[PDB]
């Protein structure tokens, strides 16, 4: 066990509404267990995967980690777990936009404390690996729109974390990173014990995580009837 | 590159982007506004340094400053040794006779005071005496010295003696207490720069004591040098051990002392608001730079770095920040006030005050600057704690 | 209209609730902050030259006329017309000697002055309030004289006895002449800052009638400088009027190390109130300009959108201008209040002792405040606004300039 | 016949570290009422040379026309005349006012134009109610989510009815349903209205609804797709 979700509920109401999101969730991603999360805009799982981590306060729930709560570790505590243990990836990716891509990449390291010669061939390891060591000098500024998504997944990714969290991880860029993105993560799995968690717009290949759940605005159908 | 995070972090928010020109010199507008704070204060400090300065050595450095006595006169041992004479200050042990008198003339009568040197000790007013002898200055039939101001104008001018006289004296008290009178010889004319000519005079010692009440031998007491003339408040408040009464400058110019005491305290005002608004503007910038860079924060807390360490990123920027602009505006605070004598084409014809400078480095300059940095560390730690409580996703939402 | 619905929103918080945002308050705070201190030190400083020729300065004469033939030179008819020329309006005679007074008491040496009853107080200052009112009243027949807290302190005596000067010294040539005038009694007393009171004595004006001295020509005086730092030096070119014998005594100058004091003082006044108004006016530009550029993202939407340049000043133009005077009303309101209520803000924490600044001030002011305003809190007001508006309006224009989708990625 | 006219647009960024090319002589034309689709891979230069198209990036050693008159011959007011009536460019990473909810920003076209309080009110709503989020006209885009915000900077580069919508992947962040129903309301959009469409996308699907799909070939956009 990896994740695990009691009636994870949520909503957001500033004085004007009551804007419910999420209805009693509940699931669970193995170890080393791929999963794929599909729904129409506005379901809610973006929420709800930040919710899983320890970035959004959850109203009437909680989420076990390696049997231990999410609110139940302390900061330290879980700046420990975001080094070795979370690979989440942003939607609307956002990076430093003082530090170039390399750096970026080797940011969890350098937090991390690994080492000047491991922590830059490490970075450029993982850069060549999403495959854009030709923009390893631009700043995000500079970069395009889609290697400063590849910059964030190569971060996500640098550390070889247990769980991945994804938000669209390809639906900026075209087949080409799609598809080889996703052979990147299947060696990832299969070659090491790290289990996926993606969401993704692109029915062709979400079903290369299998199992692919369908965020029904609250509850995960297990059904992809729509 | 550098194995502290915090430090690399911070060194490379306070580069900047640099787009077109350092962020349109807006991404180092804190440092700016340290180094204008620093200079103006560092300035402001010299000069009114540099006017206590003036003030008490220019103007009260001759004239007699303090003097301690009993009743109407001492004892055979000068009423006291040496010892029990020293209280606070650079104080210089010199008897002295000062009282004043009516110095009649042909010309004009006029009246001044005098002082009872001797001439073995120097004083003052030693080095300006010109053309006699001071160092041999035998009484010779009561010998004085003045001029340049009252014996050369409106006097009896130098030689052919001079009146003097003693209205506290008791000699015959039938008619209306004729004072105690003789004629004094002119042997010199002092030149003096300061109001010490035209109203003071120079007599042997002993002279004063025999034309005066009170046995010969005596005196009417013992100048006292003092660091701080400007605050001689404190030591007149304060009563010397022997009991003595505390005569002091301020019986004489009073105006001045009033004058110079309302200057300092509403110099000391504008000083107040200069250092508010200052530390206004330091606290603003600081903490709404730090309060800007939440994003950068959110997105650095989800990756591995705790709150405590945030906290250290913003706190080197701060203090690289205070760092810079306490340098530059303690450098060019120096340079100001030595650089204050000139630039005065039109207003220095009726305004010849010249801002006299005295850059005082080694105490007045550098506290100045260490408040600027703990100033600069409070400010950039406080919204950084504040901005690492939110949780990163609603700080990346509403960025 | 548009612009200011923009402006408005803006201002705006990020969140719901509170309708002010951080950026916002605290720009107004600033510009109120300066505001205030603006007015304070321009107040002090005012008050500074209010006070300086009304307790210190009138009191000493502004010059001298007095020259070495007066009968017909320094005193054709009356006296010499130098009401001619408008700077002053007010000469008056003057003569001036020595003299002591006995009363058995410890003895005083006077430098005595003479002053014309129902006159004087168009000369100087020194008539002051005072318990012994109407006392000029009783100035005549050169009988009574008015002195200081000088021998009259010095005698155990006040107006309640009688004790009589009794000058015994009174030679205007060096013969001794010395006609004791006695049993001039005194009936009212003056006090001054600090000392000379002990050789002030009035003498009513042609006292040379039993003096011994000669007719009722005296010294004179002249040159009642209204504009004493104006006036420097002014009787160049000037003063043959009096057509006196010989060159005239000095202005105020002549008890010169004090007037240096004053030139000294206000250069280093000067200089403070400037480096005040620099550091408040680039507080407010800073923040102000550190705002704007903050919001430039904005401008490239709305310059894409269709914007023009005129809505995009406009925007800017309204932000500055209601920050700026909502500030400046703060500001004004605020250090009116300490200005005109500041020296009545007498700390009680020690009764009547103390107060760490206060100390040996008497006749003076502990604070010298003076509120001209409506001549100079308008300044203080359009420059604010000024520099409000200015520093809004310029990043605007930078903003608006660059290619919109070019700042969009970059910034 | 004529809307958009390149004349060899080159580009090219350099700060003083290398010479990072972009484009190589782009040329082509999009016709009055015409459809076209551009697709390549990423780092082509699409959102680049789409940028330089409009009045919004200088071109280096080119020109482009509008109407038979080039953009950097329209003076800042003559470009901002355009903007309103002629232009319907989307931006990646689409940016909105903060401040101000969905419904203002779909009518700031219309509020520049100042057309009226009734008719803007109603035409921003038409517009809303068109790309389909009438039930979040009263959030603000930081309470959006990812796609309806998207869709808000649809409707706002359409509520004016422009004569050209130049696009930067207007369906990229959206399932299928919005994808296929906003190119249906674009389609429409085209028939009923004489409005020309230039869109950079990947979803191949449906990229050959605007027909003519060209290819941006990290400079030139080539006539086929072959990759
Ligand atoms: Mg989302
Ligand atoms: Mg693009």
């Amino acid at each position: 066990i990896l994740l695990q979700c009691d009636n994870l509920c949520k909503r957001y109401q500033e004085g004007s509404v009551q804007t419910d999101v999420l209805h009693n969730v509940s699931f669970s991603v193995g170890e080393g267990e791929m999963m794929a999360i599909v729904g129409s805009s506005g379901s809610g799982k973006s929420t709800l995967l930040h919710l899983l981590g320890g970035l959004d306060t959850p109203t009437s729930g909680d989420v076990i980690f390696n049997g231990q709560p999410m609110s139940k570790l302390s900061s330290a505590a879980k700046a420990e777990l975001r080094n070795q243990k979370l690979g989440f990836i942003y939607q609307f990716h956002h990076l430093l936009p003082d530090f170039t891509a390399l750096e970026n990449v080797a940011m969890p390291l350098l937090i991390g404390k690994k080492k000047p010669a491991e922590i830059n061939s490490r970075a450029l390891e993982m850069l060549k690996a999403v495959g854009l060591d030709h923009r390893a000098n631009h700043r995000p500024s500079e970069l395009s729109g889609g290697e400063r998504q590849r910059v964030a997944i190569a971060r996500a990714l640098v550390n070889n974390p247990r769980l991945v969290l994804a938000d669209e991880p390809t639906g900026n860029l075209d087949a080409r990173n799609a598809d080889s993105i996703f052979q990147l993560l299947g060696e990832l799995n299969r070659l090491q014990g790290t289990a996926f968690l993606v969401v993704t717009h692109d029915l062709q290949l979400a079903k290369r995580m299998s199992r692919q759940l369908e965020m029904r605005d609250g509850r995960l159908t297990a059904e992809l009837s729509m | 590159m550098y194995q502290p995070v915090a430090l690399f972090i911070g060194l490379r928010y306070m580069r900047g982007r640099a787009a077109d020109r350092f962020g349109r010199f807006v991404s180092w507008l804190s440092t700016i506004g340290i180094t204008l704070g620093v200079m103006a204060l560092v300035t402001v400090l010299s000069v009114m340094n540099g006017f206590e300065r003036e003030l008490q050595n220019n103007i009260l450095g001759l004239m007699p400053q303090a003097i301690l006595s009993s009743e109407h006169g001492s004892l055979n041992p000068q009423q006291l040794p040496e010892t029990a004479v020293k209280l606070d200050g650079v104080n210089r042990v010199a008897p002295i006779t000062t009282g004043d008198v009516v110095l009649q003339s042909a010309r004009s009568v006029a009246v001044g005071v005098m002082l009872g040197i001797d001439p073995a000790q120097k004083d003052p007013l030693t080095p300006y005496l010109v053309n006699v002898k001071q160092t041999d200055l035998e009484p010779g039939k009561y010998n004085v010295i003045l001029g340049e101001q009252l014996a050369s104008q409106l006097g009896v001018n130098r030689g052919d003696q001079i009146r003097v006289m003693v209205p506290s004296a008791s000699q015959f008290t039938p008619m209306g207490r004729i004072p105690s009178q003789r004629l004094f010889n002119v042997i010199g004319t002092f030149a003096a720069n300061s109001e010490v000519d035209g109203y003071e005079m120079l007599v042997n010692i002993e002279d004063a004591s025999r034309l005066m009440r009170y046995p010969a031998g005596n005196i009417t007491g013992w100048r006292l040098w003092l660091d701080e003339p400007l605050k001689v408040d404190s030591l007149s408040q304060q009563k010397l051990p022997e009991g003595s009464k505390w005569q002091d400058w301020r019986d004489r110019k009073g105006e001045l002392f009033q004058a110079v005491r309302m200057e300092k305290n509403m110099m000391g005002l504008l000083l107040s608001l200069i250092v508010a608004v200052a530390a206004f503007n330091i606290i603003t910038s600081l903490g709404l730079m730090v309060m800007e860079k939440q994003g950068e924060v959110a997105i650095l807390q989800t990756q591995g770095l705790t709150p405590r360490q945030i906290m250290m990123v913003f706190m080197v920027q701060g203090a690289s920040a205070g760092i810079i602009g306490a340098i530059l505006g303690a450098a060019l605070g120096a340079l100001l006030a030595s650089q204050l004598n000139n630039l005065m084409p039109i207003i220095g014809v009726l305004l010849d005050g010249a801002a006299l400078p005295v850059a005082i480095e080694p105490l007045q300059v550098i506290v100045i600057a260490l408040v600027a940095m703990a100033i600069a560390l409070l400010s950039t730690l406080y919204p950084s704690w504040r901005a690492a409580a939110t949780q990163p996703a609603e700080a990346l939402r509403y960025e | 209209p548009l612009s200011l619905l923009i402006g408005l929103r803006f201002s705006r918080g990020r969140r719901r609730g509170g309708m002010v945002s951080l950026i916002s308050v605290i720009s107004t705070i600033g510009i109120a902050l300066g505001v205030a201190v603006l007015i304070v030190g321009l107040s002090a400083m005012n008050g500074f030259e209010r006070e300086l020729n009304n307790r210190i300065l009138a009191v000493v004469p502004h010059g001298e006329i007095e020259a070495v033939d007066q009968p017909w030179t320094n005193w054709q008819e009356a006296l010499d017309h130098v009401q001619k020329v408008p700077g002053i309006a007010a000469a008056a005679p003057y003569i001036n000697f020595t003299g002591l007074v006995e009363s058995g008491a410890n003895l005083r040496a006077i430098q005595v002055k003479g002053v014309n009853p129902q006159q004087e107080q168009r000369l100087s200052a020194l008539p002051s309030f005072v318990q012994g009112d109407a006392w000029r009243n009783f100035k005549a027949g050169e009988q009574q004289i008015i002195i200081g807290k000088g021998v009259a302190d010095a005698l155990k005596v006040k107006q309640g006895d009688w004790v009589s000067i009794m000058i015994p010294n009174s030679n205007p040539e060096h013969k001794l002449m010395q006609p004791k005038r006695v049993r001039l009694h005194v009936a009212g007393i003056l006090q001054l800052s600090g000392q000379l009171d002990h050789s002030f004595a009035m003498i009513p004006l042609a006292d040379a009638q039993q003096y011994l001295d000669m007719g009722s020509s005296v010294s004179g005086i002249a040159l009642k400088m209204t504009d004493v730092f104006n006036a420097n030096k002014l009787v160049r070119d000037a003063g043959e009027v009096t057509n006196s014998y010989v060159y005239i005594k000095s202005w105020i100058g002549t008890y010169g190390y004090m007037y240096r004091d004053i030139q000294m003082i206000r250069a280093i006044m000067y200089l403070a109130m400037v480096l005040v108004i620099g550091v408040a006016c680039f507080n407010i530009v800073s923040t102000l300009v550190m705002a704007v550029k903050d919001k430039s993202g904005d401008i490239a939407v709305l310059r894409t959108l269709g914007a023009k340049d005129g809505l995009i000043r406009a925007i800017f133009v309204w932000y500055g201008l209601l920050a700026g005077l909502f500030g400046s009303l703060c500001g004004v309101i605020i250090g009116v209040v300490v200005s005109l209520q500041l020296t009545p803000i007498i700390e009680w924490i020690e009764k009547l002792i103390g107060h760490q600044f206060l100390s040996s001030d008497i006749y003076f002011i502990d604070f010298l405040p003076s509120e001209l305003h409506w001549l100079d809190v308008f300044y203080v007001l359009v420059t604010a606004l000024l520099l409000s508006l200015l520093a809004s309006w310029y990043p605007a224009r930078r903003a608006s300039n660059i290619d919109p989708a070019r700042v969009l990625s970059g910034q």
